[PDB]
RNA sequence: UUGUGGUAGACGAGCGUUGUAUUGGAGUUGAAGUCAAAGCGUGAGCAUUGGUGGAUCCAAUACAAGUGAGAAUGCCGGCA
RNA sequence: UUCUCGCAGUCAGACAGUGGGGGAUAAGCUUCAUUGUCAAGAGGGGAAGAGCCCAGAUCAUUAAAUAAGGUCCCCAAAAUA
RNA sequence: GCGAAACAGUACCGUGAGGGAAAGGUGAAAAGAACCCAGAGAUGGGAGUGAAAUAGAUUCUGAAACCAUAUGCCUACAACGUGUCAGAGCACAUUAAUGUGUGAUGGCGUGCGUUUUGAAGUAUGAGCCGGCGAGUUAUGAUAGCAAGCGUUAGUUAACCA
C-alpha cells in the first residue's frame, strides 16, 4: 500500500508558488514508484459455507443422476488385484471396456494397493474412497466403477 | 490479477479518429479533438436532417411561385384553387412538372384557374 | 426515400437586358434589378450557380425620391481613419455621383455573400443616354 | 510577451516560405573547365589570362 | 533502379539540411555537384560525399548508366537527439537538444520512376480485394 | 408516358422504365406488385385519385440505406447518449401503365 | 391502447479485459501483436481480407477480480 | 397525491405577470403570497437574448394541414376596398 | 514485482544525519559480414554466411504524437469553433455497395470537462501523444431476492482426521 513501499514520507516540493501541483510524497498512488490504494490482499477468506443436509442433497441427486446410467458398472475385488501392479493390464482393461477416452473414476472402499500402484501414471482416470469422492469428483467422472460394498455403504450413508 | 489495458483503449479512440476523416489538422490527427469534432458534427447533422425538410419545402415554394408569376397568377391564390379542386400534389412533384414538363404542368394550371370547383 | 429535384449544372442561360429609369423610384427599381440579377423570377431558381441575367440601367440621373428625402436623407460613408465619415444629402447624391447611389441602393438589397459580389458586378448603370454595352445587343424592357 | 495560443504546423510553414535558398551563379574557367562562382578567382589562380596565385 | 546511400546521425540539424536538399532534388548528376561544391553552408560538404558515394555505387554496384542519373529524393529524416542539462541564471537549468539528422540520396535512371511505385502500391491493394473476393466465393461454396 | 403516384406518403412522378426507391412494402424480390393510388396520368388528372389507374411495378432489391449516427449530447450535463439507424427501403421498376 | 426531453438521484438489462474449472477447435500450409481497407450491429462492440510478425490462441457455460481513462496547475517517457 | 418498507438527492436559486412590505411608486435591488418558464428543455417569433409568446425533441422521409409571428428585397408567403 | 532482473543502496544530491534513480530480449548456431567500390575514416552500396540481413551489434514485435517525400483534388477579393445539409467539376474503381478521394458554390452554425440562478466566456483545468492513476478487504447489523431443513425446529464455533 502507500504505507508499505519504501519511500520519502517528506513533501518533495514546498504548497505553494512553485509552478508545479501539489504534491505530498514521492510514493502516492497516481505516481510511477507505485503505492496500490486497494489491491489483493494475503488475509482475504475465499471460503463459502454450505448446509450439512444441502451437501447431503446435492451428493443425493448427483448419486442418482450418475447411476442407473450407462459406464455406471459394478467392479469387485478380483480385478481389483488382478491388475497385477501394472498399469499395461490396466489400459488394456480400460481398451477391452472402451472406457480409454472417458475420465472413469474408481470407488473403493477397502484402499487396494495394486489398483493404486496402477492409474497413477494415467492423468486420466483416478481412484478415491468413498469418505473422499465429492459432487465435482462425481459429475467429472463421464463413467465410474463402483464397488459392490461400496454400494451397500452407500445406502447407509444417505439413511 | 492484474489486467493490463492494452487493444481496449487504441480501439475506441481509433472509431473516433475513423469518423474524424477529413479534419483541418489536428482535429484528426488528436483523439480528443477528433471526439469533440464528431459529437458537434453529429449535432449539426441532426439539426441539419429537420432544417432539409424545411429548406427544399420553401426551394419549391420559390420555384412555383416563379413559375405562376409567369402566368399573370399567384401562389397565394393558386394553392387555394387546387384545394377547391380537391387537387393534391405536392409542391414538389408540382415545381418538377413546371421544371420537365411545361406542357402538362400548364394544363394543370388551366384547369383550376376556371373550372367549375368539384 | 424520393426522387431529386433537378438542379442547373453550372449553366449559363444569362442575358443582357436594358432599362431606363426615366422617373422610377430609387427602391421600386432596386428591388426589380435585384430580382432580376438574382435570377429569382426564373422558373429553375438554383442559388448556387449564379442564373440571373445582365442589366443596363439608362438615366441614372433622372431617377427621382418621393417627399423631402432629396434634403433631410443622408448617405454615410466611413473610411477607417477618425472624421472620415462623409455625408450626401439626396439632392447631392442626385447631381453628383447618380449612378453610385444606384449602384448602392441595389447591393443593399442583396445577400450578404460570396456569389453577391458577382451578382452586382452583373449591374451597369450610366448616368446618360448614351452606353458603350450596345455590343451585346440587349433587350429593352420598361420598369425593371 | 509570450503566445497565449499555440502555433499550427501551419503558419509556421507559411512563415518559413521565405526561408528558401538561391543557387549562386557559377561559370567555367577558360583554362582548365571546372566549375567556379562567378566573378572570382578558381582554384587553379588563373583569373582570366593572369596567373593570381600558384596552383593548388 | 533506385540507387541510394544513406548516413546516420549527421551532425547537421534536418531543419537546416532540407534547405540545401531541395537546390539538387530534380538535377542532373554534373549540375548537382556543381551547385553543391560552391555553396557556403556547412550542410554542402557532408551531402556532397553521400551524393558522391551513392553515384559511385550506382554505376559499380547497380550497374548504370552514368549520364542519365538524376538526383530523384534527397531529404534529412530526423535522427536521434542528445539532451545536455545548459546552466541558467539564478540556479535555473534548461535541457539543450543536440539534433541529429538521417541523410538519404537516392537517383534513377528512368525519368519515369514514380510511376512504378504507385503501381507497386495499386499491386498491393488488387491483391487484398483479390483475396477478399476469393474468400467470398469460399463462403458460398458452404 | 408519365404518372404521379402515391406509395408511402411520397409522390414521384415516374415514366416508361424509371426504378425509384419507396418506403418497405413487405413484398419479395421479383414479384409484380400494382400501385393503386395515382394522381395524374398523361392528361387526365384526377381531382383526390384517379379511378382504375394502375402503375404496374417489380421489386429488385430490400436493402438498406447508409447507417446514420444520432449521437445526442447536453453540453456540460453528464449526458452523452448515442444511436444508430439504417433505414430499410425497396427499389421497383415501372414495367407498364394500366389504362 | 397509452407512451419513449432530462441534471442530482432510484431501478432493470447488457458489452468488454485478465485468469481459473469443464468441454470441443485452430496454429511454421503461419497464433498473438500490429497497420490499411469502399464491412456488421440499438449501444457498449464484433467480424473478413491483405501487408508485417514469428508461437501461442479461440468458442460455449460458470467462477474470481489490481476489470473499463479526457480532464485531478495529476506521475513518468517521448515529441511539438 | 392514502398506508408500510428499501435507497436517495435537495437546504446558494433566477426571471416574467399579478397583491404588498423595506427603498424614493429607483434599481437586472431586497423580502414574502400566487400563477408560469428556466434550472433539468431543444424547436419557431422576438435582428441577436436561460426566465417573454407559441409548444414539449423515439429514429428516418427533399410528404400534407396548422399555433405564435408574418407576406417590397435581404427571407418562405397577398391581394382587393 | 523488493528502492534494486544489469556491478543498487550504485551513479548522483547534501557539511552531515539523510534522500535516491534509469536501464532486459541478434540468430538454431557468430556462421558478427573475408573481398570490391566511394570516402580521410567511421560509414554506406554490393559480395558472402544464414530460412529470413527491412534478423547487422542502433540487434524480438514496433503504436500514436512528431518530422519529411509523392500519385489525385482544391486553394492568392478572402471575415473562417473549421463542421453539417445540399452541390458542379475533376480523378479513380470497392468488404458492389442508390461506390470512393477532393470540394467552385448556397443554407445553418459562438469547443470539451468543472462549478454555478446563469459560462462561447473578458471565470476555471488540459501544449500534443502513450502508459499508470481514485468505491476495496476483514469482522458484524438491517433489507431485497434464492436455496437447504422444518413445527419440541434450524445451525454449528474452536479443535481432531
Ligand atoms: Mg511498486
Ligand atoms: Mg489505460
Ligand atoms: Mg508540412
Ligand atoms: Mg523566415
Ligand atoms: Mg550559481
Ligand atoms: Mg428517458
Ligand atoms: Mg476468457
Ligand atoms: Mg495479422
Ligand atoms: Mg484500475
Ligand atoms: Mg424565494
Ligand atoms: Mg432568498
Ligand atoms: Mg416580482
Ligand atoms: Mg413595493
Ligand atoms: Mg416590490
Ligand atoms: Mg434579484
Ligand atoms: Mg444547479
Ligand atoms: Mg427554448
Ligand atoms: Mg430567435
Ligand atoms: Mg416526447
Ligand atoms: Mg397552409
Ligand atoms: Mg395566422
Ligand atoms: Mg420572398
Ligand atoms: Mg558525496
Ligand atoms: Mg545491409
Ligand atoms: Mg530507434
Ligand atoms: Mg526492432
Ligand atoms: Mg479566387
Ligand atoms: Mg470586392
Ligand atoms: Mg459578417
Ligand atoms: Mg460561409
Ligand atoms: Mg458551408
Ligand atoms: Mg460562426
Ligand atoms: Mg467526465
Ligand atoms: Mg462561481
Ligand atoms: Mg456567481
Ligand atoms: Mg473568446
Ligand atoms: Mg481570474
Ligand atoms: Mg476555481
Ligand atoms: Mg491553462
Ligand atoms: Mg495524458
Ligand atoms: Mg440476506
Ligand atoms: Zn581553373
Amino acid at each position: 500500500t502507500k504505507g508499505e513501499v519504501r519511500g520519502g514520507g517528506k513533501k518533495p516540493y514546498k504548497q505553494k508558488h512553485t509552478g508545479k501541483a501539489r504534491q505530498g510524497s514521492t510514493r502516492n498512488p497516481h505516481f510511477v514508484g507505485g503505492g496500490i490504494v486497494f489491491g489483493p490482499k494475503p488475509n482475504r477468506n475465499y471460503s463459502l459455507k454450505l448446509n450439512k443436509k444441502a451437501h447431503t442433497a446435492a451428493l443425493h441427486t448427483v448419486w442418482s443422476e450418475k447411476l442407473a446410467s450407462d459406464n455406471t458398472h459394478l467392479v469387485d475385488q478380483n480385478l481389483f488385484n488382478k491388475t497385477e501392479g501394472k498399469t499395461k493390464v490396466m489400459m488394456q482393461f480400460l481398451k477391452s471396456a472402451k472406457l480409454l477416452d472417458k475420465n472413469v473414476l474408481f470407488v473403493v472402499n477397502t484402499l487396494n494397493t495394486n489398483l493404486e500402484q496402477s492409474t497413477s501414471n494415467i492423468k486420466n482416470v483416478q481412484v478415491k474412497h468413498l469418505d473422499k469422492v465429492s459432487v465435482r469428483d462425481l459429475m467429472l467422472a463421464n463413467a465410474l466403477l463402483v464397488e459392490k460394498e461400496v454400494l451397500k455403504a452407500l445406502e447407509g450413508k444417505f439413511k | 490479477m492484474r489486467i493490463k489495458g492494452g487493444k481496449q483503449t487504441r480501439v475506441r479512440r481509433k472509431k473516433w479518429l475513423k469518423q474524424a476523416s477529413g479534419s483541418f489538422g489536428t482535429r484528426h490527427a488528436s483523439y480528443k479533438v477528433a471526439k469533440q469534432t464528431v459529437i458537434q458534427a453529429a449535432k449539426y447533422a441532426y439539426r441539419d436532417r429537420r432544417n432539409k425538410k424545411r429548406d427544399f419545402r420553401s426551394l419549391w415554394i420559390l420555384r412555383l411561385n416563379a413559375a405562376l408569376r409567369e402566368q399573370g397568377m399567384t401562389y397565394s391564390v393558386f394553392i387555394n384553387l387546387l384545394k377547391k379542386h380537391n387537387i393534391e400534389i405536392n409542391r414538389k412533384v408540382l415545381s418538377e412538372l413546371a421544371i420537365k414538363e411545361p406542357s402538362k404542368f400548364n394544363l394543370i394550371v388551366q384547369k383550376v384557374k376556371s373550372e367549375q370547383p368539384k | 426515400k424520393t426522387s431529386m429535384l433537378t438542379k442547373e449544372q453550372a449553366n449559363k442561360r444569362r442575358q443582357w437586358y436594358i432599362v431606363d429609369a426615366a422617373g422610377l423610384v430609387l427602391g421600386k427599381l432596386a428591388v426589380k434589378a435585384a430580382d432580376l440579377i438574382r435570377g429569382k423570377n426564373k422558373v429553375d431558381f438554383t442559388p448556387n450557380q449564379d442564373c440571373g441575367d445582365y442589366l443596363i440601367i439608362i438615366n441614372s440621373d433622372q431617377v427621382v425620391l418621393t417627399g423631402n428625402k432629396k434634403e433631410n436623407e443622408f448617405w454615410y460613408h466611413h473610411s477607417q481613419y477618425i472624421g472620415g465619415i462623409k455625408k450626401v444629402s439626396g439632392r447631392d447624391m442626385l447631381k453628383k455621383q447618380s449612378d453610385k447611389l444606384v449602384y448602392n441602393a441595389v447591393k443593399g438589397m442583396l445577400p450578404d455573400n460570396r456569389l453577391s459580389r458577382r451578382w452586382i458586378t452583373k449591374v451597369h448603370v450610366f448616368k446618360g443616354d448614351k452606353h458603350n454595352m450596345e455590343a451585346q445587343k440587349p433587350t429593352t424592357l420598361n420598369w425593371s | 510577451a509570450v503566445q497565449q495560443r499555440r502555433s499550427s504546423k501551419h503558419r509556421r510553414d507559411k512563415r518559413r516560405s521565405h526561408d528558401a535558398l538561391t543557387a549562386q551563379a557559377l561559370s567555367v574557367c577558360q583554362k582548365c573547365g571546372k566549375k567556379k562562382l562567378f566573378h572570382r578567382v578558381c582554384s587553379c589562380g588563373m583569373y582570366g589570362d593572369l596567373r593570381v596565385k600558384k596552383a593548388y | 533502379m533506385i540507387a541510394f546511400a544513406k548516413q546516420f546521425r549527421v551532425r547537421i540539424s534536418p531543419q537546416k539540411a532540407r534547405l540545401v536538399c531541395q537546390l539538387i532534388v530534380g538535377k542532373k548528376t554534373a549540375d548537382a555537384q556543381n551547385i553543391l561544391s560552391n555553396t557556403p553552408k556547412k550542410a554542402a560538404t557532408l551531402i556532397a560525399k553521400l551524393l558522391n558515394s551513392a553515384i559511385a555505387n550506382a554505376t559499380n554496384n547497380h550497374g548504370m548508366n552514368g549520364d542519365a542519373l538524376y538526383v530523384f529524393e534527397c531529404v534529412a529524416n530526423q535522427g536521434p537527439s542528445m539532451k545536455r542539462t545548459i546552466p541558467r541564471a539564478k540556479g535555473s537549468s534548461n535541457m539543450i537538444t543536440k539534433r541529429s539528422s538521417n541523410l538519404v540520396v537516392k537517383l534513377s535512371d528512368n525519368p519515369n520512376e514514380r510511376q512504378e511505385l504507385i503501381k507497386q502500391q495499386k499491386a498491393l491493394v488488387k491483391k487484398r480485394v483479390e483475396g477478399q473476393q476469393k474468400a467470398k466465393m469460399a463462403r458460398q461454396k458452404a | 408516358m408519365h404518372a404521379i403516384v402515391v406509395c408511402g406518403s411520397k409522390q414521384y412522378l415516374v415514366h416508361e422504365n424509371d426504378t425509384f426507391f419507396v418506403e418497405k412494402l413487405e413484398a419479395p424480390v421479383g414479384k409484380e406488385i400494382q400501385l393503386d393510388k395515382v394522381l395524374m396520368l398523361d392528361e387526365k388528372i384526377g381531382a383526390p385519385y384517379l379511378e382504375k389507374a394502375r402503375v404496374v411495378c417489380v421489386v429488385e432489391k430490400h436493402g438498406l440505406q447508409r447507417k446514420v449516427n444520432v449521437i445526442k449530447h447536453i453540453s456540460q450535463k453528464h449526458h452523452l447518449k448515442k444511436y444508430g439507424h439504417r433505414q430499410p427501403y425497396t427499389k421497383l421498376k415501372v414495367v407498364r401503365f394500366v389504362h
